[PDB]
């Protein structure tokens, strides 16, 4: 119920799930080249 | 009120080493915008890195925030064009010109993280 | 109606190959839509190229095209965030992203050039 | 006739020295 954690949860849930791609920051966005 | 980028949200998102200061400062700012190309831009980088599973989690995060997605319009396009002339490369992507633009527009503070938007026009939330 | 992304204006108005057929296709529909994004990543291309003076060539084209800009609105987000699991990485980038966006949504065909763009979900203008 | 000012315009911008000549991903901000 008080924001604070729920934001804890959803960032610990969301950093505890699998990389799928470890391809990091930059080029997702398809701008290694 | 707040805007806030790209690179504060995937702080967040992907526990990064500071990511419970901006937490503290997102819930001290009870009004916040992003930029949908800012949101977008997340999008991308979150849904890659973590699967729509990723995604399902930012879209979650977003609506408890209650976070504001505001329209891409003209005169933040030219704002961000301009400043880039300015502050673009030791400075801004193509990308950070979206919540540059809101600021600017908006006349908010923006809540980032890293160098890109250090030495510009437009005020910052800093930290707690 | 039309879309124009950076890729058929940054080649227009840097004189590249087949810059005419370009012409006749912003020529041939009267109405032409672009990204706020598309147009400022297009705004940045040719600042540099060219400094300001490439910018006020830049603004005459999209007056004397009497484009109109259209704002990024959360729905053409939607669609690329959608559409970018699939052909994001030849590939699509997140500049091209606010391209498909508009596209997708307003329903209408594409101007471009490049790899990318080919073998999508929307029209290509030919 | 439309067709004459966007080759102007074009001819008129294509004409300008080039005071950048890097890719167009590296000035977006995208080569570091
Ligand atoms: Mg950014
Ligand atoms: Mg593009």
């Amino acid at each position: 119920v008080p924001l604070r954690d729920e934001l804890a949860a959803i960032r610990h849930r969301c950093a505890a799930l699998p990389v799928v791609d470890n391809r990091s920051a930059e080029a997702i966005l398809g701008y290694d080249e | 009120m707040m805007v806030i980028d790209t690179s504060a949200l995937v702080a967040m998102l992907s526990d990064e080493p500071d990511a419970e200061r901006f937490e503290a400062a997102v819930e001290a700012d009870h009004i916040r915008l992003m930029s949908t190309a800012s949101y977008l831009e997340t999008a991308l980088v979150i849904e890659a890195r973590f699967g729509e599973p990723g995604g399902r989690e930012l879209d979650l995060w977003l609506h408890r925030a209650a976070v504001d997605l505001v329209a891409v319009h003209a005169d933040q396009a030219d704002a961000a064009r301009a400043a880039y002339r300015t502050y673009g490369k030791a400075g801004l992507n193509y990308g950070d010109c979206f919540s540059y633009g809101l600021a600017k527009i908006s006349g908010q503070p923006l809540l980032f993280k890293g160098e890109d938007f250090q030495h510009t026009d437009i005020a910052t939330v800093a930290l707690p």
